[PDB]
RNA sequence: CUUUUGAUGUUAGGGUAUUGGCCUAACAUGGCUAUGACGGGUAACGGGGAAUUAGAGUUCGAUUCCGGAGAGGGAGCCUGAGAAAUAGCUACCACAUCUAAGGAAGGCAGCAGGCGCGUAAAUUACCCAAUUCUAAAGAAGAGAGGUAGUGACAAGAAAUAACAAUGCAAGGUUUGUAUUGGAAUGGUGGGAAUUUAAAACCUUCCCAGAGUAACAAUUGGAGGGCAAGUCUGGUGCCAGCAGCCGCGGUAAUUCCAGCUCCAAUAGCGUAUAUUAAAAUUGUUGCAGUUAAAACGCUCGUAGUUGAAU
């Protein structure tokens, strides 16, 4: 037989492809948060997208209705966790009010910019994927990752790293090393 | 009517051979480009 | 009134006439008909391996002036004889009189398209090597 | 040498002759340890006076190194792991080795058999 | 339409594991139908579902599960609790293999594999380790099943740099971009650790290990629709392009090139089908003086609709 394990697509493409102002919009997103194609744009909205169906489907209900309050207080919870809206805005109405930008934030090398680590957030993006940072113990190699609050504290360069204590440990430094030593004798 | 002229222009042009070219950026860096190009320095 | 009926138990009404109506929609009945299967070369599908009969001009709609150039092919499937464009600015001559020619459609289902009248489908690989590799040439060479 | 094993839902097992248990090899920068030393530790935790009644499998070794989970059994004594152990298990371990060519042309050889009085 | 040939019923039986025109006999003359019977078609197995939808819907559903059916085609049996069994048997038909010509056996819509057909689809692989079944039931078997192999069907993540100096640039000192040059790192190659039934991958560590980081991004476009050139040569109503409108008759922003740019990007085109776009099938929700469309007119059965209380 074939196999159970379900797959799903996390982008939908856009409907029309060279509208003008939208093009710019996904442009300027790119060039602020480090991003690779229009594809990531597209997987952010979404998983943005989900949510917001989500709230719009739970506020077509009414309060103390059992669905409404459980569904969509969990919902919120989530948003919360994710670092979407905090204290003052947890309200399901205003997990509506969420945009793209709230969700790139969020993304890990967004937040590696923030905090230091890196210059720039390209910059920050190649530190992801050369094997550096990590997230509370656990390395991670992949930029999309989505930091939760939790978790916002606990990221620093990981212990593995040549600029986390753990050796020059390349193919340069200790090349260059080597060479010195060469030299020397 | 001419089957014989079948290939006419395509052989009539001269083969101007491609060039070097600085090998181009690709995937994000080439956004990153784009980006500069467009709204950064210019706006 | 509406012209429809809007009884509640109007059901049967609106249905059977829906149904009847239907077929007055030209690409709902290109679709229903059975006559698909059977007036139709390619039998419903996207393309048909035929050898070519003969390498043909067919001279273009008025305003245009152009002789196109088109390939009188055999379906192996069906026995049907289709003339078929060949595209590219040379691409007649990379084509033997008799070669098993791969062939598609044009782009608007059966309907004819642009200049040519009446030729409803485009070679696109010629003895397995495909038609616009062979006029790009960087990429690939005819076997034969 | 400097990595602590940390063993997870550690169960006994009397209906068996053994201790389950899942199991953490926390390594941290030095990378990877192998099963001997592992089992080496266990021994030492548990009094276990001999080595090979401790049978590890499933060793990961998870993403960026540091961590690694596997499974830990742990018999009796090693009649027991001889008796309730897959032999397949028994072979890694070292207790056993039948290194036995019956093969699948060994079905071929078994339709082969029409009429019998054959040792042939 | 069904009814001699059981169509509908009643009686009596026969038969069945049991009910039953299921079959027989005898007797009624019923039964279905415009709320579509009976035929015909289906490129029809049904359903769970799939795609696509704001909401309706439309299409698809051979295909992970359930059910049905079939083992070349019909038919017939034996065994058995259970078969009208097909890696049981009998027979015929249609294919077809061996034969010393007397006979004999044979059925991949099991797994691989091959020819054919075709637009169209993988290895004659390893194993029972897991999941299960069967057994005289841990201990044996299992092409059930699993594991690899092929695999751009789909689906997910994600490299192809980054950074800092001066040089140059523009902006109200900072961003941007040409020289240098130390850091980072996968890939790729080899060992291990592990993984696994045994390997292979995954991850893991250790050696190897980028500057044109030749470890070289493509695909399709740049008149409009539609993001991007009235840039350079070639062609000259020719060749060609162009889904559509159009371009080409020596300035072609459309052909053929080169350069530059744009989109999506390890993907991107073409074709056929389908959904949306389609309030272009309209229940929501179309239109009917003149655009397609109020029956010539009235009566009228079903149909739909039906004052208040
Ligand atoms: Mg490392
Ligand atoms: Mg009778
Ligand atoms: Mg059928
Ligand atoms: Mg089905
Ligand atoms: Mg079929
Ligand atoms: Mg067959
Ligand atoms: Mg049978
Ligand atoms: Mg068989
Ligand atoms: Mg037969
Ligand atoms: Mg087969
Ligand atoms: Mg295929
Ligand atoms: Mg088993
Ligand atoms: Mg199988
Ligand atoms: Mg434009
Ligand atoms: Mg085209
Ligand atoms: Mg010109
Ligand atoms: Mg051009
Ligand atoms: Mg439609
Ligand atoms: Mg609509
Ligand atoms: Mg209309
Ligand atoms: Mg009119
Ligand atoms: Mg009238
Ligand atoms: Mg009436
Ligand atoms: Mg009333």
């Amino acid at each position: 037989p074939k196999s159970y394990r379900n797959y799903s697509k996390t982008a939908r493409n856009p409907k029309r492809p060279f509208e003008k102002e939208r093009l710019d919009q996904e442009l300027k997103l790119i060039g602020e948060y480090g991003l690779k194609n229009k594809r990531e744009i597209w997987r952010v909205q979404y998983l943005l997208a989900k949510i917001r169906s989500a709230a719009r489907y739970l506020l077509t209900l009414d309060e103390k209705s059992s669905k409404r309050i459980f569904q969509g207080e969990a919902l919120l919870r989530r948003m919360v966790r994710q670092g979407l809206l905090g204290e003052n805005e947890e309200k399901l109405d205003y997990v509506l009010g969420l945009t793209l930008p709230k969700l790139l934030e969020r993304r890990l090398q967004t937040k590696v910019f923030k905090l230091g680590l890196a210059k720039s957030v390209h910059h920050a993006r190649v530190l992801i994927r050369q094997r550096h940072i990590r997230v509370g113990k656990q390395m991670v190699d992949i930029p999309s990752f989505l930091v939760r609050v939790d978790s916002e504290k606990h990221i620093d360069f990981a212990t593995t790293s040549p600029f986390g204590g753990a050796r020059p440990g390349r193919v340069k430094r200790k090349s260059l090393k080597k060479q010195k030593e060469k030299t020397e004798a | 009517g001419s089957l014989a002229r079948a290939g006419k222009v395509k052989n009539q042009t001269p083969k101007v051979p491609k060039l070097d070219k600085k090998k181009r950026l690709t995937g994000r860096a080439k956004k990153r480009q784009l980006y500069n190009r467009r709204f950064s320095d210019n706006g | 009134g509406s012209g429809k009926p809007s009884g509640l138990r109007a059901a049967r009404k609106l249905r059977i006439r829906r149904r009847t109506q239907r077929w007055a929609d030209k690409s709902y009945k290109k679709s229903h008909l059975g006559t698909r299967w059977k007036s139709n070369p390619f039998r419903g599908s996207s393309h048909a391996k035929g050898i070519v009969v003969e390498k043909v001009a067919i001279e273009a709609k008025q305003p245009n002036s152009a002789y196109r150039k088109c390939v009188r092919v055999q379906l192996i499937k069906n026995g049907k004889k289709i003339t078929a464009f060949v595209p590219g600015d040379g691409c007649l001559n990379f084509i033997d009189e008799n070669d098993e020619v791969l062939v598609s459609g044009f782009g608007r289902s059966g309907h004819s398209v642009g200049d040519l009248p009446g030729v409803k489908f485009k070679v696109v690989k010629v003895a397995r090597v495909s038609l616009l590799a062979l006029f790009k040439e960087k990429k690939e060479k005819p076997r034969s | 040498d400097q990595f602590t094993i940390r063993v997870k839902k550690y169960m006994s097992n009397p209906l068996l002759r053994r201790k389950q248990f899942a199991l953490e090899i926390l390594h941290p920068n030095k990378g990877s340890v192998a099963k001997k030393e592992v089992k080496e530790r266990l021994a030492k935790m548990y009094k276990l006076n001999n080595v090979n009644t401790i049978v590890l499998f499933g060793f990961k070794t998870l993403f960026g190194g540091g961590r690694t989970k596997g499974f830990g059994l742990i018999y009796k004594n090693v009649d027991a792991v001889k008796k309730f152990e897959k032999k397949y298990r028994l072979v890694r371990e070292g207790l056993i080795d039948k290194e036995t060519k019956a093969g699948r042309r060994a079905s071929k050889e078994l339709k082969n058999r029409r009429k019998k009085v054959r040792g042939t």
